[PDB]
């Protein structure tokens, strides 16, 4: 419905900055996203058994979740630097290829991100801009169209 | 050792670190600073250049190394942002420890030098810097990441 | 359609969010998008920028031109509370544009429309009405003798 | 010689010291009062902007333009292509006026002094000196 | 609500105007300022001198013209002090409107000039002056008084 | 009991300044005086029909009352400038001659002013000085002894 | 009969009301009234003011003399909180009057009585007791060597 | 040339910058310290009032006498008759001392500078300069 | 006379006096200051040297006169610290009066001189000094101590 | 258990400084000590009839109590100056010789001082140091061992 | 000549003006900035302590060392045996450096000026001058 | 065993109580005791102080030396919150002791034990643990190249 262009990349960057936060807020944010993902595709949980996915309060899972948002952070932050973004998205792709992650999952994840962010920011967020840019980030991780 | 990177210690570290992202072009700052640190690391210990062949340190300004500079800066940002949650921090640093364990050549000596470079560099960017609090906190983190080495 | 005190105070709040970093990237891209918008709605205006090298849109002389505009606007926003200084400076800005033959009242209308269309895309909860009201007042003065 | 850390320090410290609306106006006035007090000859070239009355709206405008110009160059410390172009542009704007190159040295001397007041013992004098020196040289 | 001489606008105007009467010899200030304003008005539009014959503008310092200057200044004081009460202001400005209507020669052009003179003179006595707020508030007032011309 | 001399004029100028106020306080003050007048001589009300005297909250009435206190303000402010005062008093007298205003009315008005001013300032006012100076002002509006 | 700290504070609030405007009219008139009172009760004191032209009481030289007195008093009041400066200045004011042959303690008693009669007429809720205590203390020093 | 609006402005701004009890004492000290710092010869004529120690009560008394004097003249800006007499009076009080006419110029320079600090960007330099200049000339 | 060393007067004195004991070597300050005051008294009224023979004023720096310096300074301290309790103060000043009464040679003139010496010396050590408050308070104290002479 | 040497003299001086206070706190401090003494040795009360010891609130007793602490203050303050202390203690001894004050009383008084100071400072006080130093001071007042 | 009351005054006033942790740091920097501003030659002997950058941690340390030194001497104004020894010690530390004795006088002018700002009109200039003058003479 | 931010703050409170008065008596006597303790436990250290006259312990040259140490320590404590200045100064203090032959790591250990034995005798509610933690950290740097 909208493309991840200059302006929408600029917007998402700002809004991420504001939603992402730090310390305890970041842990909570990290958790809220995964829980929303799991609520939508409880199937996906089995992929996270090695990282105590059964319990989203387990420290090993917090680390994993913060680690994920860490990757998302690099991607969003370089939306305006295509070459760097490409290099980061390839690194991530290499780390997700081999795993059996159907589009179904990335799709739920995206919905979680958008859901939790909209909560963080109240009115001040653009759903269509986010949707486009997360889609764009996810394409590079899947390697699929 | 409850006085090494204590409650107030890590709270000072988090507050002072946070100032670096007061603005939106954080990636620009992350890349600049990260690139500077590792560039300096390689300068001091030439064998390090080989260790970063895969991330194309050869072209420090290139998109390859830029992404990597971000990956490390966020790695350090992850640890700092988890200082107020020791068990989660340990899980996080243990994970990093494995990631370096699986790299041939990387050794404790490298992490000691990095600590120094980092201690010199941080006050060059932060005008509010508790050398004592950063030192103890950075040691804890650097040590946990390099124990499997 | 007057620029009220509340509008000026509103614009200050808005402005903190568009005008972040002390790096140029963001203020290059937003103003570039504003100009792309202008050139789409008034394409003949694009010929006014050959001295600052639009032909080379990533040249640095053009990027710095974009920043000069960005900072000129930042200047105006930060004068919205020093109205006598503002009045004086607005004339200065007018004189700079009068000395560029080809700059018209119409093109200044167009940059207003460009800002109105672009700013809402860079930030949410943007009060476009309060922005237009004050931008029009600022433009009214800058373009007083332009046409 | 402004490395990456120093330009960044200057950027960060400028953001604090500069301030926003009326904060900038007060900064600019304090700065020019200091300069012109020390070197009253500097009023001469300011004939068109009421340099005889720094509290006038005309000089206030000029003063704001200057600080805004300084702001442009500080935000460009990390983009040499842009910095070069901007400094050239600024030079054009000063070149045809009887400005002794030392005027800019005096400007710098006072800029660092007022900045020291605003920022305190945290003022990265070394970083500023290096960094803005380059800017000054480009216009001088 | 509504952007022309808005809520905050008229509050800025009232606060700023009030500064003039901080001290008790307000007649002295009203007479000096009002005399200056009308004198400047007559200077710019010579026909104005005729309009003020009945009040002896010929002898600007005289008791006649002095009383009149108090009168106009209190008229302007009245309007400003009624800015936070739009319908009472309208009644007041309408009354003033009638009073000028019955004077032959007094025309809209005179009130446009007065506004300019007033805009120039006010910052000369008030070291705190929002030009935008005064401009819009003055315009509404001047337009209402001069509508019946 | 006391004449409107230099010192009483000085005192009344100051006490007027303090009681007169501004904005909503001035309106309330204006109304308090007219209500006190009407309470004392309700007959006088009929004189103000053209300016909505039947309703003291009416905006046209406020305007009128603010206008009256505006005239009084000029008079009090120039108690120390007899030549100017006379000229103002003559202007006002011209505006009142024609109207059938018995002394009885100027009398109630004076009582009302003193009453509202006494309330406004509590202890800190001099009734004898006010009485004398309001009389002096009213003598010039009536034109009578 | 000492001038207490409360008294000095009371006199400050009083003094804000007499000494208003940065115009001379009010302070010409109060001091004129004080002296009229002095001259009415101590007529021989009137002969001391010929150099400042009492003979032409609207003259400007005499009016300026009245302001100098007004401001001298304003100076004293505004020193009530800087007692060492006050102490020093008080001797200075003493010397100025000792060099005027003819000025007596009796006349300073009279001006005291004059202020006590006049001030209560220019302002209400005036604490004349507090005023007198402090004014006597001031005058005691000024007129120490006068008689 | 101090017209009606300027004298009014000066009167108003003076009312704020002057202040009351102790605020006057601090203003006066800051003023004389600046002056005597810039021109130490000026201590010589202040011999009778401890010009060597501006923090003394003797000099504080003198300082206060000066500001009170300035106060009189500012408040007479609108009454030429009184102003002429007062200025003549102040002149008598200055005439027999070896005061260089430029001393008053230095005084004005520093009065305006200290006033600037107190009043800030709102300081009507134009009005002050016109207005006090006339006062300085009457005593000079 | 309720305006002599009033409520606020004595409150000012106590506050300003307290300042001398901000630091812990108060004895040092008491001795130096008391010693200075009596020494000055002996200088101005020579007969006083005899009055202090028992306490060895001859060796003002000696332990004897030091102890005495403390005794007097603590006497003045006592009075000041009781200013907020007039009847207790009176009891204390009466006791002091008796103590000076039994000493031959001590006279009211000595107490007048001491008061002057005291009014001069206090501002030299206290940088916050209300001369008026101190004068009235010191007079009450000095008069009560010397009423029995 | 501890002798009043240099270090303990030092500590007592500081802690005394903190406990002694001024104005109303000092009056209360003085009364608290005498009440604590009287509570332990009510017999001693008869010694203070001249100074209204029957009523510890009586102004004459406050004066006496402040006077005592005045003397104690000198003693404590000069713990580090033995020659001056000896001089002060001799002066006090002369004022107490002839009075029938058994060791019993000096002992209760010392307990009182320590009890009130301990309350004044909570934990921050050294009882053994105070004990040794008050002992040393009392020895000089008694003239006894 | 610093008598008992003046030394006591200086101690008390020093206690306030000096301050504690970072309050000292800002004081010392403000002082040396004023001094080196007035007299750039003074940077030369400060070569080892980065006198060219007074905001550096090296000069910050030297500055703290100085104020701590001033603090010893002030606390010793009443003990002549100790003062004599300490001033001798300080002299030793200054004697083999091309320090014009008037450098110390400039130091005093500026110490008094900055202390003046801190303490205000309560500043016992007379006492400070007498007192510190003595400390300076012992080092000079 | 690291000197935490809490320790450093804790020490700031403690320090106000040992380092009172702007007279030297208290700071001569405490440091004197610290050294007496040092000489009792490491008597060969006493020989390092002949130049400052330990032989005449009441001499003034010796007492001033005691004060120099006191103020030196006071400097360190007042720097606990300016860590970069601290880092620098610590090096300076190190160089002053390196230049005195005979000063060893052992003696600095000994002064540490001296302070921990003595300080708790001058003030109560002393947190010796926090003190030792920070004191060791300071001494570690000063004595880095000493032995
Ligand atoms: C937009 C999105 C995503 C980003 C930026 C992202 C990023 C990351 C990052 C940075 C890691 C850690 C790399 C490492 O240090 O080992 C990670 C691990 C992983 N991710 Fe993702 N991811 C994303 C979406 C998903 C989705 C949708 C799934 C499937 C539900 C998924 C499944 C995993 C798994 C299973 C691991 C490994 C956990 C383990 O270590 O045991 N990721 N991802
Ligand atoms: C404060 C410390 C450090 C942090 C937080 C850190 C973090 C990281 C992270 C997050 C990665 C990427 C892991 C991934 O593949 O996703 C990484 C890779 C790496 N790190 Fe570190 N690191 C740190 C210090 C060092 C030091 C001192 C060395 C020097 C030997 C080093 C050598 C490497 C190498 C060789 C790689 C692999 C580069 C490649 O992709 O080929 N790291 N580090
Ligand atoms: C809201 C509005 C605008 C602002 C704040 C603005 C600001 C500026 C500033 C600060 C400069 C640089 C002046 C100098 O230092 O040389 C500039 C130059 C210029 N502007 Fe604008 N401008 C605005 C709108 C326009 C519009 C609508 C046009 C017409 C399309 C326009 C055309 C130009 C041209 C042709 C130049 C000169 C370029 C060159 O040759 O260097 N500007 N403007
Ligand atoms: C902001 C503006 C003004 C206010 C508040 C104002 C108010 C007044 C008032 C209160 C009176 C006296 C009414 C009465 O009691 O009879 C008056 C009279 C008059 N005004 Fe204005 N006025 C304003 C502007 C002007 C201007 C611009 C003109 C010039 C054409 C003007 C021309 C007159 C004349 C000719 C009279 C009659 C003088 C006479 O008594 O013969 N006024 N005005
Ligand atoms: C001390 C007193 C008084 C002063 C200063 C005073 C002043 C005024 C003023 C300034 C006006 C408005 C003139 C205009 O602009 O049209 C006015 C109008 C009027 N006054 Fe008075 N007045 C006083 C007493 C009275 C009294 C006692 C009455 C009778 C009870 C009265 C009856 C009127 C009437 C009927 C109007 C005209 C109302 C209308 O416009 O319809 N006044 N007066
Ligand atoms: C503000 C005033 C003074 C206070 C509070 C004061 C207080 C005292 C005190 C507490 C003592 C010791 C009493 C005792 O315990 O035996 C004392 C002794 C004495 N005082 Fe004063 N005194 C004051 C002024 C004077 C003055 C002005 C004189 C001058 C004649 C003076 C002469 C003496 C003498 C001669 C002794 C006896 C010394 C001895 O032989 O021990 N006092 N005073
Ligand atoms: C350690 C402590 C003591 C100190 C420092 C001390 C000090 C004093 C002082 C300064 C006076 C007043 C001398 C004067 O100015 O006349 C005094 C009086 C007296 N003391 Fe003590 N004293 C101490 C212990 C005691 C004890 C234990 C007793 C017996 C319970 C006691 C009984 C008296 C009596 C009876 C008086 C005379 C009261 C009067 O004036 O009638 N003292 N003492």
């Amino acid at each position: 419905k909208k493309q991840c262009g200059v302006l929408e990349g600029l917007k998402v960057k700002s809004e991420w900055g504001r939603a992402y936060g730090s310390g305890h807020d970041r842990e909570a944010f990290s958790q809220a996203i995964w829980r929303a993902t799991f609520a939508q595709v409880p199937e996906s949980r089995s992929l996270f058994k090695r990282v105590h996915g059964d319990d989203t309060s387990h420290p090993a899972f917090i680390a994993h979740a913060d680690r994920v948002l860490g990757g998302l952070d690099i991607a969003i932050s370089t939306l305006d630097q295509p070459a760097t973004l490409k290099e980061e998205l390839d690194h991530l792709q290499v780390q997700h290829e081999g795993r059996k992650i159907p589009d179904n999952y990335f799709d739920a994840f995206k919905t979680a991100i958008l859901h939790v962010v909209a909560a963080q920011l109240g009115r001040c967020y653009d759903r269509e801009a986010w949707d486009a840019c997360i889609d764009h980030i996810e394409d590079g991780i899947k390697g699929h169209h | 050792h409850e006085h090494c990177c204590s409650e107030e210690d890590h709270r000072i570290v988090q507050k002072q670190w946070d100032i670096l992202w007061r603005d939106t072009e954080s990636s620009k700052i992350k890349i600049g600073f990260g690139r500077l640190l590792l560039t300096k690391l390689a300068k001091d210990i030439p064998e390090v250049n080989d260790l970063f062949k895969r991330v194309d340190i050869e072209h420090a300004e290139g998109p390859k190394f830029s992404a990597h500079a971000l990956r490390i800066l966020n790695g350090l940002d992850l640890a700092i942002n988890l200082l107020d949650d020791p068990p989660a921090l340990d899980a996080a640093l243990d994970h990093l420890a494995h990631q370096h364990e699986v790299r041939e050549g990387v050794q404790k000596a490298h992490f000691k030098k990095f600590g120094e470079i980092l201690a010199t560099g941080l006050p060059q960017v932060l005008d509010d810097y508790d050398a004592l609090a950063w030192k103890s906190c950075l040691k804890g983190i650097l040590t946990k990441i390099s124990s499997r080495l | 359609d007057c620029c009220s005190y509340e509008d000026r105070r509103e614009i200050r709040h808005i402005w903190d969010d568009v005008w972040s970093s002390s790096f140029t990237d963001r203020r290059v891209a937003i103003v570039r998008a504003v100009f792309d918008d202008l050139f789409k709605h008034y394409p003949t205006s694009k010929a006014l920028f050959e001295r600052v090298k639009i032909d080379e849109p990533e040249s640095g002389e053009f990027k710095s031109h974009l920043v000069r505009v960005a900072n000129g606007l930042k200047l105006l926003i930060n004068l919205l509370d020093d109205t006598l200084v503002l009045q004086s400076h607005l004339g200065h800005l007018a004189d700079q544009h009068i000395q560029r033959k080809g700059v018209t009242k119409e093109y200044f209308r167009g940059i207003g429309e460009a800002f109105a269309r672009v700013l809402p895309q860079v930030l949410s909860c943007f009060n476009v009405d309060a922005w237009n009201r004050c931008f029009h007042r600022l433009v009214a003065r800058i373009a007083k003798d332009l046409p | 010689e402004c490395l990456v850390t120093e330009s960044l320090k200057v950027k960060l410290q400028w953001a604090s010291a500069f301030g926003h609306a009326h904060e900038r106006v007060a900064f600019g006035l304090e700065l020019w009062r200091d300069i012109i007090d020390d070197h009253p000859e500097i009023k001469a070239p300011f004939s068109r902007v009421r340099g005889d009355n720094i509290y006038s709206p005309e000089f206030g405008a000029h003063s704001q333009r200057v600080l805004s110009g300084l702001d442009i160059t500080i935000s460009m410390l990390d983009t040499p292509d842009m910095l070069a172009a901007q400094l050239a542009h600024l030079k054009v704007q000063h070149v045809e006026r009887n400005l002794k190159p030392e005027f800019f040295d005096i400007f710098l001397k006072h800029l660092l002094h007022v900045l020291g007041d605003r920022l305190g013992t945290h003022f990265d004098f070394g970083a500023w000196h290096d960094c803005v020196d380059q800017i000054i040289d480009g216009i001088k």
